[PDB]
């Protein structure tokens, strides 16, 4: 992420979402389909809960105040190995301690 | 006094080794002591179990009577006797003064130890004086009789091992059951009810030899049904 | 029974001549397929193979000296050393 | 010893097993870096294992090693002239 | 004539110490202390001398024997009094037993001990050629008596020795208690055995 | 997610139990014990790590898809930052030793060749293979008296 952000940003919550994509500097295009909305937020600036459920996001997303804006644009949409590569490194310290035992 | 014991056997030929391998390993060679154990039931007709026992050791001229047993020697009686088994027919019952004679009593999860309490004797005389008469006259009449020899090798902690061969003399003639090979025996007669922590250190000195001795011949202890003096 | 146990002893000893020697024909074919860039693969192994197992042909020279040791091969009697002092005291007066 | 035969002929099978998985030294990402010193240790382990069964059986081939008296005549005849030719 | 013995059914331990003063002229040495027991083994068998009798005595060690109807033998609990050659046959147990712990505890079904009495801490004093040792008994009846012994070196002086016993015992100024001099076998070979018949027979048992 | 992925973890627990005993024997120093026994009992417990390291390579599609950290619920407010380098895994110096695998990678190497050099790497392994069927082919080249009871029952008189 980035620190010069929260120093002047004053994060909060849903305005702390952007301080991520921009901080990590990892979002490209399909996270930039949410950049077409804030680029049509800046470019623009110039029951039904049974018609709703995402339920991947309806049984998760739950209570968010506006992802809605990106939810309607979410309406229009369409490494367990690396924890074991440092336990490969658990093998080497037994490999060289077993090897330095050999002497 | 509670004592414990066990035994095994091997051919006559591979007893040449074992005898001087009881000389190498024991630190002492086997030595000959003749032992004849005889039986008496209590007088069987009494009616109102341990049968009566007896023993002795005896003139070397009297055991083998043929030319003083073909010249003198110590272990020369080893290769001599198998089916030749009568040195003496027992001369029947034998035994009016009794000569020195002795007995004892022993009664019954690694090993087995019987409580053995003992005694000795000197001589007899009178109305029924003799040994057969002051035997059944004591109320105990003959069941049987038995005999043997032995070769023993001294050891640590008062341990001794006598390789033996036996004979049985009776009404129909006497014959040696030593047939088929040779035998051995060893024991420790404890202070009566002596410490069992010496009854756990009595076994483990014998476990050395039991699984050391295992493999020339196995080390194993015989059945109880056959153990009791019971008749 | 000294013969059965030295019988199994040269009966395990001849199972070492099929042991160290197969460590020969192991090194041989590594030079025939040889002449290649990487043909030094078997050179770290084979040469660790017949460098290693060629000391298992050292252990095959100790066996026959044991069966050539059958060809080549409190508590005292020193009581007879009192035969030794004895002869000496008969030597002093004689 | 029939058990030196059962273990050291399973050690003979071990010389048989020791040449087996060693030359057998074979031609995943994390685990194929693994198996490569796995046999440097366990091919050469078992190699010092039959090297150890080489020594065990090299020096355990080594554990396969394992009167004029004239009675008392020349006794008491020289048992006097020793001491009475000693003090007299 | 190397042995003899006798007992009293009328006496007290306080008549035990007295005869010292008049026998203190003949006593040169006070030797080591004895001890003892006696008991009767009653066979539990049915019908058919039917009374079995036992005894024990310690003077420098112990040994045991029994007599029923003129047939007897001797025994021991000891290794010394037993030729070591008995253990040379290996025949010897080395685990010696009280005969009264053999018969009473092992044999309890038939012959259990039917009587017990004794007296302890005996002593010695030396009468020339025949020793004299002394000790007292106590019954279940309270005090049951006193008893003493003598043993002669020379055989032929046994007539003057049995004559000299009642002559220092006439000075008893006391009332009769008697003895037996008899020998079991016409043989009577043991100076050890023949005072036991003057013991059991003179104990009227 | 991975109904059977947890049965892989209990097999990480069986293999981790190979560490348990091992490390409590380390502390069991400095007084010396049973090299043969322990060494073999340490080697044997090591092997299985690789064989559970093996049974993972059949599941290697889920360490690639990786199944990865959808997994962190707890909200451990900060102090899980140590569970973060712990959750984190990643590569230790062992990585410093991975580039030593990279300089042992030596040369080589690409940039080196594209293909036909690689097809001379695979055609380079495959010829090590045939030397082994020439190997196994030369290998098969040299390849009475009654039990003493009744005698004590004969000490009971029994015949
Ligand atoms: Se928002
Ligand atoms: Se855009
Ligand atoms: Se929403
Ligand atoms: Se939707
Ligand atoms: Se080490
Ligand atoms: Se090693
Ligand atoms: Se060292
Ligand atoms: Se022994
Ligand atoms: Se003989
Ligand atoms: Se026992
Ligand atoms: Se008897
Ligand atoms: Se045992
Ligand atoms: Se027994
Ligand atoms: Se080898
Ligand atoms: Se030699
Ligand atoms: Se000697
Ligand atoms: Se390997
Ligand atoms: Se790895
Ligand atoms: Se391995
Ligand atoms: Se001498
Ligand atoms: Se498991
Ligand atoms: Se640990
Ligand atoms: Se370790
Ligand atoms: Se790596």
């Amino acid at each position: 992420p980035e620190w010069i952000q929260v120093f002047g940003l004053r994060t909060e919550n849903v305005l702390d979402y952007f301080a991520e994509s921009p901080f990590f500097d990892k979002t490209s295009n399909n996270q930039v389909i949410k950049m077409q909305r804030q680029f049509s937020q800046l470019n623009d600036p110039n029951e039904e809960e049974f018609a709703y459920v995402d339920p991947a996001r309806r049984q998760i997303l739950f209570k968010y105040p506006m992802y809605m804006q990106l939810e309607e644009e979410l309406m229009k949409l369409d490494i367990f190995k690396i924890v074991q590569s440092r336990l490969m490194s658990t093998s080497y310290h037994l490999n060289s301690t077993l090897e330095s035992l050999y002497d | 006094v509670q004592q414990l014991s066990l035994f095994g056997s091997i051919g006559d030929d591979g007893y040449d080794l074992l005898i001087s391998t009881l000389t190498t390993i024991s630190g002492n060679p086997p030595l000959l002591y003749n032992s004849l154990c005889t039986v008496w039931k209590p007088n069987p007709s009494y009616d109102v179990p341990n049968r009566i026992k007896l023993s002795k050791e005896v003139p070397f001229s009297y055991l083998i009577d043929e030319t003083m047993m073909d010249k003198p020697l110590n272990f020369r009686i080893l290769k001599s006797f198998t089916n030749d088994k009568i040195p003496l027919n027992y001369a029947m019952t034998r035994n009016e003064s009794c000569s020195p004679w002795s007995l004892q009593i022993s009664d019954i999860r690694s090993v087995s130890m019987q409580t053995i309490a003992e005694t000795i004797i000197l001589s007899s005389a009178g109305k029924n004086s003799s040994v057969s008469s002051l035997m059944n006259g004591l109320g105990y009449v003959f069941e049987f009789q038995y005999l043997t020899i032995g070769v023993k090798f001294f050891m640590k902690h008062g341990l001794i091992l006598e390789l033996q061969k036996i004979w049985q003399i009776e009404e129909a003639g006497n014959s040696q059951i030593t047939s088929g090979g040779f035998l051995l025996k060893a024991y420790i007669n404890v202070s009566r009810g002596t410490d069992i922590d010496r009854i756990n250190y009595t076994e483990t000195a014998l476990m050395n030899l039991k699984k050391e001795l295992q493999g020339y011949i196995e080390l194993s202890v015989p059945d109880r049904q056959s153990m009791d003096s019971r008749v | 029974y000294i013969q059965e146990r030295l019988k199994s002893l040269n009966d395990i000893e001849t199972q070492l001549c099929s042991m160290l020697q197969e460590a020969s024909q192991v090194t041989f074919i590594f030079g025939e397929l040889k002449r290649g860039n990487e043909s030094v693969k078997p050179q770290f192994e084979n040469h660790v193979k017949q460098f290693y197992e060629r000391l298992d042909k050292s252990t095959t020279q100790l066996r026959k000296e044991i069966q050539l040791l059958d060809e080549n091969v409190q508590d005292t009697e020193k009581m007879e050393e009192q035969l030794d002092l004895l002869s000496a005291i008969l030597d002093p007066s004689k | 010893q029939a058990l030196y035969e059962k273990l050291e002929q399973t050690r003979t099978i071990l010389s048989v097993k020791l040449a087996e998985l060693i030359n057998m030294t074979t031609i995943s990402e994390l685990a194929v870096a693994t198996t490569s010193v796995m046999m440097v240790n366990n091919q050469t382990m078992q190699l010092i294992k039959n090297v150890q069964d080489l020594l065990i059986l090299t020096r355990s081939i080594k554990e396969k090693w394992l009167f004029d008296e004239k009675q008392i005549e020349e006794l008491l005849d020289n048992c006097i002239e020793t001491f009475v030719a000693e003090k007299t | 004539g190397k042995s003899a013995v006798i007992f009293v059914e009328r006496a007290t331990p306080a008549t035990l110490t007295e005869l010292k003063d008049a026998l203190s002229n003949s006593i040169l040495s006070v030797r080591d202390p004895w001890s003892i027991d006696f008991r009767t083994y009653r066979c539990s068998i049915k019908n058919l001398s039917k009374l079995m009798y036992s005894i024990t005595f310690h003077h420098h060690g112990r040994q045991t024997v029994l007599i029923k109807d003129n047939s007897a033998m001797v025994t021991t609990a000891a290794a010394a009094d037993i030729p070591p050659a008995l253990v040379f046959n290996g025949s010897s147990t080395g685990v010696p037993e009280s005969i009264d712990t053999i018969l009473s505890s092992k044999l309890s079904n038939i012959w259990m001990q039917r009587q017990l009495i004794k007296g302890d801490a005996g002593e010695t004093l030396i009468l020339d050629g025949l020793t004299v040792r002394l000790v007292n008994l106590f019954s279940s009846t309270g005090f049951k008596g006193l008893l003493i012994e003598l043993q002669a070196d020379e055989a032929g002086e046994f007539e003057t020795k049995i004559a000299g016993i009642e002559g220092h015992l006439a000075e008893i100024r006391a009332k009769e208690y008697k003895t037996s001099s008899d020998s079991l076998g016409p043989d009577t070979s043991n100076e050890i055995c023949d005072l036991a018949y003057q013991y059991v027979r003179a104990l009227e048992l | 997610p991975g109904q059977a992925l947890d049965a892989v973890r209990m097999r990480l627990a069986q293999l981790t139990h190979s560490l348990r005993r091992i490390r409590d024997e380390m502390s069991k120093a400095e007084l010396p014990q049973w090299y043969t026994l322990q060494s073999q009992l340490n080697v044997t417990l090591s092997q299985l790590v690789s064989v559970t390291s093996t049974l993972q390579h059949f599941q290697e599609t889920l360490d690639s898809t990786v199944v990865y950290p959808l997994p962190k619920f707890p909200t451990t407010s900060h102090e899980s930052l140590v569970t973060t380098l712990l959750r984190k895994k990643n590569i230790p110096e062992v990585d410093e030793w991975m580039k030593y695998v990279r300089e042992t990678s030596g040369v080589t190497t690409a940039l080196l060749k594209d293909e036909e050099i690689e097809k001379l790497l695979q055609q380079d392994r495959e010829i090590t293979n045939w030397a082994r069927t020439t190997f196994r082919n030369e290998y098969g080249k040299h390849d009475p008296f009654n039990v003493d009871d009744v005698l004590k029952f004969t000490f009971t008189g029994e015949k």
